């Protein structure tokens, strides 16, 4: 059912699925078609096996600018995260090329920062695996407004903790 | 034993008091001096009593026995905290199952159905903590919420929760103290606490509001958003409006933050908000009158009370299974161990009292 | 209601002046049943606690656990000062005889009060003045009412340059 | 040439105004393959590392990765303010309507021309302004070129006392 204890978990189940893959079945396959891993296989290549706790998972935006409304994927572009390698504690958040062409949005941003303040707060490095193909146009100025915060952490973060870009 | 005057003013102070059973008594006014004055009739036992203090009062913390439960009693409380604030609590690290337990997947149904079913929280607590082994403080005072101890991975961590068990698990003056206290508490000595939510709202009534709610119930937020030890918030059901605020949220600086799928994070009540919502649309049509005012109560308690909303804004980080709750806690835990946080410069904060 | 105003003003540096006349504690079971011990040690929590200048006047009344709380150079206040018209003792003189004269209120039942009733006024002629806290110095000074002002003047003259800070700590643990 | 000024600024103490008007970053491939990516990214470093008030006032343009750069909020700036004339957004309409529009312009070569004329013109009308940052509260207020003065006065006023610090460090990592 979904008003009963196990629907609403069998719900999760679901929801944990389309999550995973956020992107269009031909997007992945476009992907790897150029050599290229998914956002998600960065991800685990670079963590230690089964060490990867993702946050944000399930955050959607709400920008009803050029009705992008229509088009609400779970992550909203971008799998961030903490995880460990080779036994370290790590912060990492890797651009989904295959969503709206990994391009910076809010919840996109808003959700890369979370992460580097928790990176910050714990001292752990910053693993950032891009992709992004550019801003979210749709959104204007709030994009703008994403790109910023995170600068302004670049910045105050510069020299505090180990900040690693990988740029594929 | 005795302790009578302003004497029972040192024991205020100090953190953890323990009581044992009519061996022992606290008061400031002797019962006679208080019937010469008032006219009022109580024995010792009543008026200080360890059972009176401990469910009363909220000046103790633990009624044993005979004074050798009590002595055993501290030893354990000393077991958890360190010897000063300039150092975490001791610890007996041992690696934890990273697999999921059978006893973890129990948690998958420990929820039932019925929104008005209670379920046992400890059952919850004992689920992530080493060797299911919990360690509760003021069990009787309080009853609507649990504040306790244990060990994850053989560290000391500090416990706070709604017990739907008793009053179904509301917020009212004496849960605001209690657990503020304990929050400081753990604070103070570099205890993480981890806190499992359920509540439907604040204990209404006039006694409340006139007994001081609103600078009482402060205390558990202050206690809370002044908080830097690592600070794990579990929502398994209920989060309803500043309930669900004071409870560890994130808004608080709460560094995880896991909701089952069992939980509903939302401003009101399903079925009082949409008496505010509708409250027009309903008027209209009153052929069925109820009948529709039923079927809006369903579309919203079935599209807005989960926690999927605020998942989607980053409230939680993330909605688990109920069997991988202490999967999280564990693996959570090593990152936030070496969590670095600061309160702006202050000879000290003002919490309401 | 005090314990939080100390508390705003030690925050704040603004320097506390205190006027003392308490007997002590209003006796009643609901005072004890509503933890009037984790709510009344507040108030010596923020005195102990604050760092600002502290000057203590005790006009008159001032016996046992109250004394202690309002402001006593006990919790680290500064100056205190007591009129003539001060009691500080350890309790009431009634009260007080009714204890240390137990064996020997008994005996002679014949003028069981006017060996009571005249035993108190001993008390309350020997103890119930400020001079036995004074002569060890739990009061700086007694004074002239008259003296109140030029004492608290001069004096928070001396204590705005007041250093004091309690040991290091993220925060304090105050009864809630 | 902005950011060791900003910099120098700033190890000195002296408030930072800025006043901007900027399309966005030369194009040219000799900049790409002279450092453009690292030797820019210093303005930002200077702005978000500084600690100092910094007043930003917008007078017209205000685009894309320029917007960012020159002192916005989103840096850390105290307080941005920006003219009724100011175009606060993410790209020029001129090329936003070559990507935003692409399939709803394909249609009809023929008055194609006049339906991106038309669209450039309801997109700046509707984008090319503050008021959209000002709900966001990405600028503090959109105000009359005549008080410039009187709101950086009014302003350094209260920013002159504001304590801002960066993480403890042996030192920043700025490029180079």
């Amino acid at each position: 059912d979904i008003h009963t204890t196990a629907g609403k978990l069998a719900d999760l189940r679901r929801r944990i699925e389309e999550a995973t893959h956020a992107g269009s079945a031909r997007a992945v396959e476009k992907q790897h078609a150029k050599g290229k891993l998914t956002a998600r296989e960065r991800i685990d290549l670079l963590l230690d096996e089964g060490s990867f706790v993702e946050l944000d998972e399930f955050a959607r935006h709400r920008s009803t600018n050029f009705g992008l409304d229509a088009n609400r994927p779970y992550g909203d572009g971008v799998v961030t995260g903490y995880g460990t390698v080779d036994g370290r504690p790590v912060a990492v958040f890797s651009q989904d090329f295959t969503v709206f062409g990994g391009a910076l949005g809010e919840v996109y941003g808003q959700k890369i920062v979370k992460v580097m303040d928790f990176a910050l707060k714990t001292g752990c490095p910053v693993v950032g695996i891009n992709d992004s193909g550019g801003a979210r146009i749709q959104e204007g100025v709030a994009s703008l407004g994403a790109y910023g915060e995170i600068f302004r952490r670049n910045t105050h973060a510069s020299g505090v903790i180990p900040q690693i870009s990988l740029v594929v | 034993g005795p302790c009578a005057g302003g004497a029972v003013y040192s024991p205020a102070i100090t953190d953890f008091t323990v009581m044992v059973d009519q061996t022992s008594h606290m008061f400031i006014t002797g019962p006679d001096v208080i019937k010469t004055v008032t006219g009022e009739d109580v024995g010792f036992e009543e008026l200080g009593g360890a059972r009176t203090h401990n469910s009363t009062s909220g000046v103790a913390h633990h009624m044993a026995g005979d004074e050798k439960d009590a002595v055993e009693y501290v030893k354990q409380l000393l077991s958890y905290l360190p010897s000063n604030n300039l150092s975490e609590p001791p610890a007996f690290p041992e690696e934890a199952d990273l697999a999921v337990t059978d006893e973890d997947a129990e948690l998958d149904t420990i929820v039932p159905d019925s929104a008005n079913q209670p379920y046992d929280m400890h059952s919850v607590i004992e689920h992530v903590l080493d060797d299911a082994e919990f360690f509760e403080t003021q069990p009787l005072f309080a009853p609507n919420i649990l504040t306790g101890f244990g060990r994850v991975e053989g560290r000391p961590v500090g416990i706070v929760a709604n017990q739907p068990m008793q009053f179904a698990g509301c917020l009212d003056i004496t849960a605001s103290e209690k657990a503020a206290r304990f929050v400081r508490t753990c604070d103070a000595f570099n205890v993480p606490v981890l806190t499992f939510v359920d509540v439907p709202g604040f204990l209404p009534g006039v006694d409340q509001e006139h007994d001081g709610i609103i600078r009482r119930g402060a205390k558990l937020i202050f206690a809370y958003a002044e908080a830097t030890v690592p600070l794990i918030t579990v929502i398994t059901r209920k989060a309803f409006g500043g309930a669900y605020i004071v409870m560890g949220s994130k808004h608080l600086g709460a560094d995880l933050n896991l909701a089952w799928p069992t939980a509903q994070i939302a401003v009101m009540g399903a079925q009082g908000a949409v008496n505010i919502l509708h409250r027009r649309t309903i008027a209209d049509a009153g052929d069925d009158a109820e009948a529709t005012r039923a079927r809006l109560i369903q579309e919203y308690e079935d599209a807005l009370l989960n926690p999927y909303t605020a998942a989607e804004r980053g409230y939680v980080d993330a909605v688990i299974m109920p069997s991988d709750t202490r999967r999280h806690i564990v693996r959570g835990l090593r990152q936030l161990r070496t969590k670095r946080e600061s309160l702006p410069p202050k000879k000290h904060g003002n919490i309401p009292l």
